[PDB]
């Protein structure tokens, strides 16, 4: 006679996995399905990464003197840093978060200057709170209009959209610290700014008073925006406190976004970006972050998941 | 089975296979058809069979630096809901996939055993330890005939039955 | 001896399905779980479908002269068309989307006229921008109040809810194009409209100025609404620019909704409506649209899913 | 098995069944009990066992004609999240259901085989091709007795064992 | 010879469960996975439960005379009752729901009085609509400022945050019923209230007019809030209608929340609270409510789910 | 099998076991190893294997007393979406878990049967009713030897084969 024995391989040291019927079963091999680490750096390929160094996207949009390098810049991902700071005339943006989202998803700061004509007013006013070069200045994409001589007319300007794309207009309203400023700056006891299209309008009333001092100023500027579609018309009506647009930003649709991260950017390639740096995307899940951009693994709570890649390991003994 | 009692730490040319003892001494060889079948099923499963990576771009904010009220509460709620559901899917999926891997590899072992048993027919007995006792002289050429699916039981029954009964 | 062979059937041409262990396995039969097509038409049964032909729900609500056919109409589903247009005094609705949602879910335009008494004012003013018949007109559910003789009193009117249901009041505020209109129309340099209940109030200040011309007018009307619950009271206070309610809409709860679709409506029966037309609901999933109404299959990305309805197909050879 | 080697394209009166050869020639008949059992399990599964159609009415807007900011971003996010999760559920469910259909129909075939093997006892041998070699004359009435569960192995052992050994 | 029979147990009466292949299969034993009932009472352990008896969280925050017992109180869960009512000067809170959420999640009403100095005005005005003791009164955390003698100066007060935590300030704006009240109460034809920080500002304009009468008053107070972070500064500017803060609420983060329930509270222990009372948390699912607090089972639609805890039950016959 | 024909309402000392008849009369005993194995798998499954209780605190409002418009519509939508997905997970999970419980307990019964069959080897025949006919005198000490895994088939073949053939 003869003996024919059937069997399978085993390994000296296997690994444990979980099944429906068993909490821990040893298997010959298992792989890891959760990516739990990053390189600590953001890769600059294949996506276009724009490091706002000390700028926020809104300061870059408005034209803060330290952000002059971002004029007409584009990105797939705009990266904000914790060290970013503003250094211009103090301002606020009602619904800041929406404007930040609109610009971030458009993906561009391409700006086209338009021939707005403002008559009977002094154009291009600035402040020592926004120095540009050795003297006073202002945001590069805004025009601070003030009285001319002894008057300030009601401004009524029309700017039609005869193009085949949407135009984004950024404008604002000045808020003087006192009654003695508003009548020396734009000779008006009660200003108003109205900006409208064929479908909607926004009217803003300025609010006089001292705020905490920021960069030497107790006054503020509020930022507002409007979108004009092809065939529509932009109309601006004001009797004081207008921080006029100088033109429009071209709007786009696409894959562009924004992230907050202090990670450095390097010469490597990775499709998945998290605020902790780029991660591999060769696993179905990750627990590095919830904030991701690009071709990323799904975020899960688990730090580890082991998937058997082989059979039960039963040692010889 | 012998494949329940243990595996072979000495088998490195495949996952499943045969070990034997006869008049020429002992030996071992992997079964490549069952080894590859188990591997193909696993390599498929480890790939994007029921899931794939999705590419996402602009999304909601997930972290906040200020206390806002209702909208922020809803945004956080939506994100936590998404995470709990995907975390659940990951647990269930991995446990189901691991359950199926163990079951398919145990089944491939049992299939090889039944396959062998019916080739041998009445010329061998199942010893209860993953082994067949062959009741006729079976040299190395015979063992390979069994291993590659060409064993002819009709040329051995006259001897094998005399030794069994 | 004899031979007894056991086996199973096979078919000349089977179909492929996916399993956990196999990417493609041939089976004797398989069914389709994703509904990927529509008839291109909306069925008018069992749901009540209201085709707004050239009307939007809001124009039907306000009383645009082309929408006079929708007075006191009801629906389970209101259908808006891409060809719909407005043709009345130009207007805007702050939070348009919420009003559209409220009315759509109520499911009715039933309107009850109330005995509001407006004294010292001229009632029922109209415009050539909203012609009704051969002459001027206005929205049928609104009352444009203007000066009487040389004055305009402050209007203070009270309308209690002594009923057992909620009342929806639609009202608005006029926005003159100039200072020379507001003092000839309702003799008031600065108008205000305040509408309130025992629980909340809304005060609107009119904004003077020219907007782009729509149907010959540079002026606008803003639409606002309030809901008065049983036991509460409606109070209206104004010193100019009031587009008064003429009564209330009765509010309801239920299954009613709204959809945007250019699909035609026909004499067929289907429980599931999508903007591409009605679809069958005999499959668990669909990929026709994400916008659905009624007893619909779940929307999935997949264009196809095959479910085996039989065993593996192994041909004889 | 013979049911691994192939199926029968010539069997149209059921899903599972028997084919035979004896002194009266050949023939075929479906097994209706295993055919119906496989069908009942499948018809159940193809029905609303773990899922059903839900009726929905007023819902959020899913398409937009204007750029709004945060609320719209959240509405889109919520809808995309819902779709990804239901698309996942559809892939996993169909693959699980298909895995179970293949397994239940293979099992019904193996059950019929074991059922037959124990009715025959020692009067037949498993040939390794889904067939039993019956070691006694077995005419058409005998074959039907095996098929309907009434075969009495005790009236054949004296002949069948002489032919086997 | 001998017979050795193998088998398994059975029970006289088993239970039915559902599987993938079978709609109903009898098993020896099965457990219930859906918790479908409550005790009807809320347990006061391990969580700290604060029963607002006739108070809402906002009345407790503002200082309604019936809620004086909740001063400096804390909770893990604040419970509102359907019987709760207000009994003070009539008020409204724009975005009521957000303020209710902020306070509920902070978990405390700890209040610190600050040395605000209001000069040229009369402090601590009250009303017969908010009686405290036998005479007139007001909300305990607010200061109603009115004219002093014949004047009312513009108030400009600064209150810096030099602490290491966020400060919540609650303040409001008075809305007189008439032109004859606003000039006798705070001698001003047009009041305004501006409250600001280094990052944002809120300016509120009062709205004159009669509202439905509540507790004898046709006038109203609107409630607003602001948060001042460490290093920031609170500035208040007003020329009339200011309901001043008296200090700040200390903000916290944590597990605190709010629920609406008419269930009584008792001396028992339970980690999961629903508005129908506490429930056990020894099952993975519940269908008691969707509103839960603490270590709760998941809410499902199903009233029952049976999980087999044993094998198929096949009776002897 | 006999375990398909019925279970034993008279077995209370375990889940799986043996019943016998010999020259000393009849008897019964539970098999504790297969009973405990089935129990351990089940107790694990009834525990937090792929799911656990999450502790939640502040959340969105889920009930409303007023008609608000868009935000409320989104909050309701988000909550309904969450409930439909968790209700689905509960149906699928329970049906999968019950499917696995039935399959693991049927398998433990079949494992005990195969285990017994290979201990007996050629000294017994499978009667098709979950029973083995033992072809040699087997007293109560013999039956316990089979039950505890110590039966030596080599001391019975000479008798058992004479009775089988
Ligand atoms: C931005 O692009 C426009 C395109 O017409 C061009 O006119 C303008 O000069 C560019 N500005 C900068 C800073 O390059
Ligand atoms: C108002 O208060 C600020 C401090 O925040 C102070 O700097 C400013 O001079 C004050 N102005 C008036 C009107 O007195
Ligand atoms: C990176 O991961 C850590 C957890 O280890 C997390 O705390 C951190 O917030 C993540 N990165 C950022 C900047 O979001
Ligand atoms: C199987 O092995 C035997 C012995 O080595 C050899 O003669 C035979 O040709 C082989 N058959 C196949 C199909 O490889
Ligand atoms: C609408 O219904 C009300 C119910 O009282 C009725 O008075 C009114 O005349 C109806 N209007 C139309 C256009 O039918
Ligand atoms: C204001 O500009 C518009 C063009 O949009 C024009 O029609 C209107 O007459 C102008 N009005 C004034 C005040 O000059
Ligand atoms: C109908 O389906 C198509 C995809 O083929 C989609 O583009 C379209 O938007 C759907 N219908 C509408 C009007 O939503
Ligand atoms: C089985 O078939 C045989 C032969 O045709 C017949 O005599 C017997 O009565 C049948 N038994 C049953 C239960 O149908
Ligand atoms: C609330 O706590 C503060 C802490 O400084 C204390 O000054 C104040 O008196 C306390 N108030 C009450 C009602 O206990
Ligand atoms: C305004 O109407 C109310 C009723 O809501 C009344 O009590 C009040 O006296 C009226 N006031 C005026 C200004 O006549
Ligand atoms: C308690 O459960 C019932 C359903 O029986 C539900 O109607 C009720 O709203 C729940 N409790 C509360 C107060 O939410
Ligand atoms: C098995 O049972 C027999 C008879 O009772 C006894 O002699 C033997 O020692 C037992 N063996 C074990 C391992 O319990």
């Amino acid at each position: 006679t003869a003996t024919l024995c059937l069997g399978h391989h085993a390994v000296p040291n296997g690994t444990l996995v979980k099944t429906i019927t068993d909490d821990q079963i040893e298997v010959t091999n298992a792989t890891e399905l959760v990516q739990s680490s990053s390189t600590g750096k953001i890769c600059n390929n294949p996506h276009r990464i724009l490091d706002g160094i000390d700028c926020t996207l809104i300061d870059a949009l408005l034209g803060d003197p330290h952000c002059d390098v971002f004029q007409n810049e584009t990105w797939d991902l705009f990266v904000e840093r914790s060290k970013a700071f503003s250094n211009c005339y103090p301002y606020d943006v009602p619904d800041y978060a929406s404007l930040r989202s609109l610009v971030a998803s458009s993906g561009t700061l391409e700006f086209i200057t338009e021939g707005f004509t403002w008559t009977g007013v002094t154009q291009n006013g600035g402040s020592n709170a926004c120095k540009r070069g050795p003297g006073s200045g202002f945001f590069s994409r805004l025009n601070w209009l003030t009285k001319s001589g002894s008057t300030y007319p009601v401004l009524n300007v029309t700017m039609p959209n005869n193009d085949n794309f949407d135009k984004l207009y950024i404008w604002g309203v000045h808020h003087p610290s006192t009654n003695q400023e508003q009548t020396s700056l734009y000779v008006q006891a009660s200003g108003r700014v109205t900006v409208s299209t064929r479908r909607s309008q926004q009217t803003i009333i300025p609010n006089i008073g001292s705020r905490p001092w920021v960069r030497g100023l107790s006054s503020r500027i509020s930022i507002y925006w409007t979108i004009v579609k092809p065939g529509d018309v932009l109309v601006i009506n004001s009797n004081g406190n207008l921080i006029a647009p100088r033109g429009y930003f071209k709007m786009r649709t696409g894959k562009s976004s924004i992230m907050r991260s202090d990670a450095p950017i390097d010469t490597c390639i990775s499709e998945c970006i998290t605020p902790n740096g780029s991660i591999p995307n060769d696993k179905p899940f990750q627990n590095v972050n919830k904030i991701t951009y690009g071709a990323c693994p799904k975020y899960v709570k688990q730090n580890t998941l082991k998937l058997a890649t082989g059979m039960r390991n039963v040692p010889e003994k | 089975a012998g494949f329940i009692e243990n595996g072979w730490e000495g088998m490195i040319d495949g996952w499943y296979g045969f070990r034997h003892q006869n008049s020429e001494g002992t030996g071992q060889a992997a079964d490549l058809k069952s080894t590859q079948a188990a591997i193909d099923q696993i390599n498929g499963k480890l790939n994007r069979v029921i899931e794939k990576t999705n590419e996402k771009f602009h999304q909601i904010e997930k972290e906040f630096s200020e206390v806002e009220g209702r909208i922020q509460d809803l945004e956080k709620y939506v994100e936590d809901t998404k995470i709990d559901l995907w975390s659940y899917n990951a647990e269930l999926l991995v446990a189901l996939e691991n359950q199926h891997t163990i079951d398919l590899t145990d089944s491939e072992m049992n299939k090889l055993f039944e396959k062998t048993g019916r080739q041998l027919r009445e010329n061998a007995e199942d010893m209860g330890n993953g082994c067949f006792k062959i009741y006729h002289k079976c040299d190395n050429a015979c063992i390979e005939s069994i291993r590659n699916g060409t064993y002819d039981h009709d040329v051995y029954r006259d001897e094998a039955l005399n030794n069994r009964f």
